[PDB]
């Protein structure tokens, strides 16, 4: 077998509409070096080509929704690891001050295309805050991720 | 940074995978 549940899957179909600029299903060595320096990032063409046609089925330069699906889906399908849970704080903050609030977290759904709502995102974080402080931190966040 | 693998795209994986669970699958 080679695929991933509902919801496992659900995380890759999304992923798939943010790689991709236009979301047309297939994310180019040109798209993919424009989003992949935009996290934080500068690496070179070569390493997006190279990874790229390990993850094509053709190798054209770009990957499609089950070359990209199946690739993960072979291996690791539900895991997480204290780094996902540092570089996912650097990706939800974009200041970094080691820890955000619903407001800020709101602000960051918004700005690369989610409409949250107050409760929606305080709802959210409150959960995630152990110590319910207004915030998250990285124990909190590591937790909340996988060790709820 | 995986191993053997792709840097951005298992980069992206896991991003993705991380944001996705607070997003919704959080307290489910
Ligand atoms: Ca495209
Ligand atoms: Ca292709
Ligand atoms: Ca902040
Ligand atoms: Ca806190």
């Amino acid at each position: 077998a080679d695929q991933l549940t509902e919801e496992q899957i659900a995380e890759f179909k999304e992923a798939f509409s943010l790689f991709d600029k236009d979301g047309d299903g297939t994310i180019t060595t040109k798209e993919l070096g424009t989003v992949m320096r935009s996290l934080g990032q500068n690496p070179t063409e070569a390493e997006l080509q190279d990874m790229i046609n390990e993850v094509d089925a053709d190798g054209n330069g770009t990957i499609d929704f089950p070359e990209f699906l199946t690739m993960m889906a072979r291996k690791m399908k539900d895991t997480d690891s204290e780094e996902e849970i540092r570089e996912a704080f650097r990706v939800f903050d974009k200041d970094g001050n080691g820890y955000i609030s619903a407001a800020e977290l709101r602000h960051v759904m918004t700005n690369l295309g989610e409409k949250l709502t107050d409760e929606e995102v305080d709802e959210m974080i409150r959960e995630a805050d152990i110590d319910g402080d207004g915030q998250v931190n990285y124990e909190e966040f590591v937790q909340m991720m996988t060790a709820k | 940074t995986p191993r053997r693998g792709r840097g951005g795209f298992q980069r992206i994986v896991r991003l993705v995978g991380v944001i996705r669970d607070w997003a919704n699958k959080n307290f489910r």
